[PDB]
């Protein structure tokens, strides 16, 4: 077998996720005699059955493409990235069609202008990987064919998705021949950060939405302009946070400026005074001045041509949402409530918005039914009043966000008709915490859909390459996460039962969980129950299993916005913006899970129109050190980006391809002169058919040999054996001949 | 596809799409035929009228009600009323949409058999179900425990429910009604000299009963009050513009619900059948039934019926045990609202009767699946 | 080995005796075997020596009589040609590649040994006729 003395293996180690070892005696069927670098010697158990991951030869290590490696497993990937990053400082790397970008915190020269002119024209493999190589592969495919192109970027927001997008746009501008997309797009970033980013337990300044920039090209492929869209915004954060989280930065940037005179009308308090900001208990981010960020947000708005009249509108509405949060109900009787007399938060909310106090106080505590002929004003429980108030806050914020994006687009658009576009998606990756909740559940469902699109695109490209090389395409094996997506989204899926439990009377998180267990517990292999609890469930995702706690779900999922409360706000006359938000039914009834599932189907329609290109970003250390690579953090990030699962899917197929001359050169050391022949293709067919016994392992394409995983490492080892033995024989002959001459000299 | 939700009764038909907040089509459920020789030529004489048309024309017509006491008692007129409901008044073809149908409990089985047979054969509805009115009132009022009292035109029935289980032995049914209150109102109104004989006059009496009756909080005290004083006495305008004045009688009319002995039945009133239904339930649940009494259907709309019920049950029930009456203002429609909620649920989509199951089993399937 | 062979070998052995006690070191056993016409690998030499430890390999001394069975045991071209054709197919070998493999793979030799055997054998391109070099080192 492949395990021999003088072979190298990876052993699992808790301090650094894998450690290298050498095998001291050849294996024969329950212990291995293992050398190390950490001391010479160690004794290592085999386990009931297992062999360690076997280590690739050092010709393949440090290749520009992880799927050049003959063994594909977590140790090889982690090592190969570490040696490229630490030794050569090559941050970019490839895996299949994906570009992995490892973020140095240090700045680099490599983005500099000349290289733009160097990459342009070059086919994707002909140059070492760099973000420009993907930017060209899009620009070239757009010019070559009708289709728009998309670039898709994933990872924890620290990982540097924005820097990758920024450089992609510089590539487009500089090759295309430009005006003022780049300066404007980078000018928008502080606004979209302030209103769309959030602070999460694992990460400060997380971005809770997917943001899409459509760069527009003329029929001459000159950059016209750009268009922005936003998807998947999580509304629930506005009303509710877990411990040690904040809702969107803008509320804290607004409260931090409460002293300033233009804000004084808002009567803003200390950031933990209000009900929406205080719940996380975490007002100050370490190492940020919020008041300074407010000034940067305003100046970015001014630079995008939102006049100061509207900026004071925006902050007026946000202070409105904060004051609305403090409104507090007393129950009269178990199915009725009212607001107490002259309640100070409601009075300030009515002053800030203009709506007359009696009408808000009336509508917050009642709802209106109407048949066409008759109308009933009906009281509602204190709980329903709270759910309606929070639904009104979420509805205001979601429309304010959509409005600010419509104005940014008004600055970014330009009049010339867009001939085709290239669209660069910054999204979040797969996400798991000690505690997982409706937010994580929606993020993971979005990532399952994106991962499905990626798997189908890779499978299409590989089918086309197999048909190109005259191989049977029926060999290639397709791996389909549709069974999980059907678990989450199909009828009597998790989301559909959550929506049912919202409306069913006396609904609760316990009765929801019980409906899950009845519906799925042993019917679907992907759904599992944690043994020691009844308030949680486990979904086997693409990447990993994830426990989700039930305790949040129904409280967060509910929206219903009572139509009269909007009609009251819409009637207000004091200022332009508040009527302007709500301008254009069934949608008011929809739950947050259903609005999310619709937004994700729009995103998938937008991407399906387009040919993708992928970037992954990984954050190499937890503490922003300039080049330290922490193999624990990088392993976690590589799992969360699905790179390891991509490599698993690839390793099943034929990952490794050789051109007949390049093969023939390397293995001419093995080949015998009788086998050498006037047709190298036939020569290699003969030699290979002898060297590796089972023809199932390899295929002959028209111009390329394909090999299953490991076979190239096997050939490299037999090559090293033959060359070693030949070297030993010549060395012993030369050593003998010289010492024998010294013997003859003593004889003479 | 949104299921239809249709709620038949004596009196109004209520229909609309599932997931709507309130019913889209509401109209009194009448089939009318002309009873005079048509003299004019080119009049456009029409074989029969349905719903609002029969109300407008009514002076020319005999009005018949095809449902008495929750039983469909001539199937041709009922099939006309469904035809009018789907085609004229909702304007949606039934071959597209599941349908949900509503019935009073403890009805004859043939009423469910025929109602399903007509839905599958004559409208080709792809799937149908039949719910109990009282169960649906609990979905509408937002509960899984309570004793529902639901009284419309036709049937009055109590159904106790406890955490989502019915208690079939405790179901009670009574035939006091908006309708028998109307016939009593005519028979007492005669005592002041006003005689409403024909069916189109009965519709006037029904409108007097809606506008002017109210349930006396204490009966003999208001009888003495009306004897002593005009102050209780109030007046109304018939369609031709004559005025009529009605006195103590206007509270006397809705009281027969509390004392059926007035119309001539012996079975006790809705308070005592509510109490007797609770008493037939086992002793551990009873606190929660007293905590929730849910009223439903139009005959519980009278001003003061909620307070008269709370007082009169409290007098019957043990003194410590808190009695509460839950009378939501919408309660005339709550059987439809409950049907809307139920038809919208995802779990229910399993539970429709489907056309294949009907073709396999024949129309008896309804008894097995529905209740 | 016969008496004549034993006499020639003993004389040679005594020429390699650098201490005068009529003995060699274990570490010299391989040297004597190669000086006597054997071409053992380092592994074979250590094996016939009994895989001695460093201390006795460097300081324990053995006379001819104990050495002899080991010499016997060790004692008991086309592969050489193909082995050289490994490093070629015009019958030449780069001097750099042969130097690298002889100094970095197998039982590594010193650069000076390789220079000594290679002196005068490379042409202006730095190419070695390996059939001639092989005959030379086998002579
Ligand atoms: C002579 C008798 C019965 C009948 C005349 C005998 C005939 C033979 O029975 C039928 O089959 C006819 C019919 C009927 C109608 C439709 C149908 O698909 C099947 C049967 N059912 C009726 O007329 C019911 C309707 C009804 C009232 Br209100 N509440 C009820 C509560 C529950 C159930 C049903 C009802 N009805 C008025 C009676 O029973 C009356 C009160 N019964 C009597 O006075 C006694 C002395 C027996
Ligand atoms: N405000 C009201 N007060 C008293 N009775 C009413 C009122 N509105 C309707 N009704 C009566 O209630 C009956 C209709 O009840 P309803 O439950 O709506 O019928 P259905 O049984 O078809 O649902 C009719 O007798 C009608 O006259
Ligand atoms: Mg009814």
């Amino acid at each position: 077998e492949l395990y021999t003395k003088y072979a190298r293996v990876w052993i699992p180690d808790p301090e650094e996720v894998w450690k290298s070892a050498e095998l001291l005696k050849d294996y024969k069927p329950k212990v291995l005699q293992l050398r190390l670098e950490e001391g010479k010697d160690l004794e290592y158990c085999l386990d009931p059955k297992e062999l360690p991951p076997l280590r690739n030869p050092d010709i393949l290590v440090g290749e520009n493409d992880l799927t050049a490696l003959s063994y594909l497993h977590e140790p090889a990937v982690l090592h190969n990235l570490k040696v490229r990053f630490i030794d050569s400082k090559l941050i970019y790397t490839y895996c299949g069609i994906v570009l992995v970008a490892i973020n140095p915190y240090e700045q680099l020269p490599i983005y500099g202008e000349d290289i733009i002119n160097a990459y342009s024209g070059q086919n994707m493999g002909d140059m070492d990987p760099h973000i420009f190589a993907v930017a060209e592969e899009a620009y070239k495919q757009m010019a070559r064919d009708e289709r728009n192109q998309s670039i898709i970027v994933s990872g924890e927001s620290g990982a540097g998705k924005t820097v990758s997008a920024k450089y992609a746009m510089r590539y487009f501008a500089t090759v295309s021949g430009s005006a003022n997309v780049e300066e404007k797009v980078l000018a928008s970033n502080p606004i979209m950060e302030s209103i769309g980013n959030a602070k999460t337990t694992r990460n400060d300044n997380s971005s809770r939405f997917g943001k899409y920039i459509e760069i527009g090209f003329d029929k001459r492929y000159r950059i016209i302009g750009a268009n922005m869209r936003t998807y998947l915004l999580e509304k629930s954060r506005v009303v509710f946070q877990a411990e040690e989280e904040r809702n969107y930065h803008i509320f804290y940037q607004l409260c931090a400026s409460a002293a300033l005179p233009e804000f004084k009308t808002l009567r803003l308090g200390n950031a933990n005074y209000f009900h929406y900001t205080k719940q996380g208990g975490s007002p100050v981010i370490d190492g940020i001045d919020d008041a300074k960020e407010m000034v940067n947000t305003r100046q970015a708005c001014t630079l995008l041509g939102i006049s100061d009249s509207y900026q004071m509108g925006i902050f007026r509405i946000l202070a409105g949402i904060l004051h609305l949060g403090n409104v507090e109900f007393a129950s009269r009787d178990s199915d009725s409530c009212a607001i107490p007399p002259k309640h100070d938060p409601l009075t300030i909310f009515c002053d800030l918005m203009g709506v007359d106090y009696e009408e808000m106080a009336h509508w917050l505590c009642h709802r209106k039914l109407a048949t066409a002929t008759e109308t009933y004003i009906k009281p509602i429980s204190k709980l329903h009043a709270i759910n309606a108030r929070d639904a009104l806050a979420k509805h205001i914020y979601a429309n304010l966000f959509n409005w600010i994006v419509d104005h940014v687009n008004k600055a970014l658009h330009s009049t010339v008709k867009q001939h085709s576009f290239i669209g660069v998606l910054d999204i979040y990756g797969f996400e798991t915490f000690e505690i997982n909740s409706f937010e994580q559940f929606c993020i993971n469902y979005a990532n399952e859909k994106l991962q499905q699109q990626f798997n189908m695109h890779v499978f299409k490209l590989e089918q086309e390459e197999y048909m190109k090389e005259q191989i049977p395409w029926t060999l290639i094996d397709f791996y389909d996460n549709q069974p999980c997506i059907n678990l989450i989204e199909a009828k009597m899926g998790v989301l559909d039962l959550l929506d049912e439990e919202c409306k069913m009377p006396k609904g609760s998180d316990d009765t929801w969980a019980q409906k899950l267990y009845n519906t799925h517990l042993n019917k679907c292999a992907l759904f599992e129950k944690p043994r020691l609890s009844n308030k949680a469930f486990i979904i086997k995702h693409f990447a990993d299993k994830v426990e989700y706690q039930c305790e949040g779900f129904l409280e967060k999922n509910k929206d219903t916005v009572y139509e009269e409360q909007i009609k009251v706000l819409k009637s207000s006359k004091k200022f332009k913006l508040l009527p302007e938000l709500f301008q254009d039914s069934k949608e008011h009834k929809k739950t947050v899970g259903h609005q999310f599932r619709n937004s994700l189907h729009l995103l998938m329609e937008t991407l399906n129109a387009t040919t993708p290109h992928y970037v992954r970003c990984i954050k190499p250390n937890d503490f922003k050190f300039p080049f330290t690579f922490d193999e624990k953090r990088a392993v976690q990030q590589l799992r969360a980006c699905g790179v390891l699962e991509t490599i698993r899917i690839s390793a099943a197929g034929f990952p490794s391809r050789w051109t007949y001359q390049e093969f023939f050169s390397r293995y001419r050391v093995l080949m015998k002169q009788k086998d050498v022949l006037s047709d190298r293709k036939q020569t290699c067919k003969n030699v290979l058919e002898k060297l590796i016994l089972d023809k199932d392992k390899y295929q002959f394409g028209k111009t390329k040999i394909f090999f299953r995983a490991g076979q190239v490492a096997y050939l490299e080892k037999i090559r090293a054996d033959k060359l070693r033995a030949a070297c030993i024989r010549i060395q012993k002959t030369i050593r003998g001949w010289l010492m024998r001459k010294k013997y003859m000299r003593m004889r003479r | 596809t949104t299921a239809l939700v249709c709620d038949n009764g004596s009196g109004l038909v209520k229909a609309g799409f599932a997931g709507d907040d309130a019913p889209r089509a509401v109209f009194p459920s009448i089939v009318g035929r002309p009873r005079h020789q048509g003299v004019m030529v080119g009049m456009g004489q029409k074989d029969s009228y349905v719903g609002d048309e029969a109300q407008s024309k009514r002076g020319i017509l005999t009005l018949k009600y095809p449902i008495e006491h929750g039983i469909i008692t001539n199937w041709d007129d009922m099939e006309k009323i469904w035809h009018h409901t789907f085609y004229n008044e909702l304007r949606v073809a039934p071959e597209e949409h599941p349908t949900l149908l509503t019935e009073a409990p403890l009805n004859p089985k043939a009423n469910r058999e025929k109602m399903t047979q007509i839905m599958f054969e004559t409208f080709n509805v792809p799937a149908m179900y039949v719910a109990i009115q009282a169960v649906l009132s609990l979905y509408a009022s937002g509960r899984t425990t309570g004793i529902v009292l639901d009284s419309g035109d036709g049937v009055t029935h109590n159904v106790p429910i406890y955490e989502g289980y019915a208690l079939p032995h405790a179901i009670m049914r009574l035939d006091l009604a908006g309708r028998d209150l109307t016939d009593y109102l005519m028979k007492i109104l005669t005592e002041r000299g006003y005689s409403f004989v024909t069916t189109a006059e009965r519709e006037i009496v029904r409108d007097i009963k809606e506008k002017l009756c109210y349930v006396a909080l204490d009966f003999e005290n208001e009888m003495a009050t009306a004897a002593s004083s005009s102050s209780l006495e109030k007046s109304y305008e018939l369609p031709d513009g004559q005025v009529i004045t009605i006195g103590n009688e206007r509270f006397r009319c809705p009281e027969t619900l509390f004392q059926p002995s007035f119309i001539g039945m012996e079975s006790a009133g809705i308070h005592e059948t509510t109490y007797n239904s609770i008493m037939k339930c086992d002793i551990d649940i009873r606190k929660d039934l007293y905590a929730n009494n849910v009223m439903s259907g139009g005959t519980t709309m009278y001003p003061g019926i909620a307070d008269r019920m709370q007082k009169e049950i409290t007098a019957l029930a043990p003194s410590t045990m808190k009695i509460k009456i839950i009378a939501p203002p919408e309660r005339k429609y709550s059987v439809w609202i409950g049907g809307s909620i139920l038809a919208s649920l995802s779990t229910f989509q399993q539970m429709w009767i489907t056309k294949q199951e009907y073709d396999e089993a024949g129309p008896s399937i309804v008894h097995r699946k529905c209740f | 080995f016969n008496k004549d062979q034993l006499e020639e070998f003993k004389e040679a052995f005594e020429l390699f005796d650098r201490v005068g006690d009529g003995k060699i070191l274990y570490s010299q056993c391989g040297d004597v075997m190669r000086a006597l016409g054997q071409n053992p690998t380092n592994a074979e030499v250590l094996k016939v020596l009994g895989n001695p430890k460093s201390d006795e390999l460097k300081s324990r001394r053995v006379d001819f009589e104990t050495f002899l069975p080991m010499l016997q045991a060790v004692a008991k071209y086309e592969d050489y040609l193909e082995g050289f054709r490994v490093f070629d197919g015009n019958g030449k070998v780069m001097g750099a590649e042969l130097r690298h493999v002889l100094t970095t793979l197998g039982e590594k030799m010193t650069e000076e040994e390789v220079e000594t055997v290679l002196a005068g054998h490379e042409d202006s391109n730095g190419c070695i006729n390996y059939e001639a070099f092989l005959k030379h080192i086998l002579s």
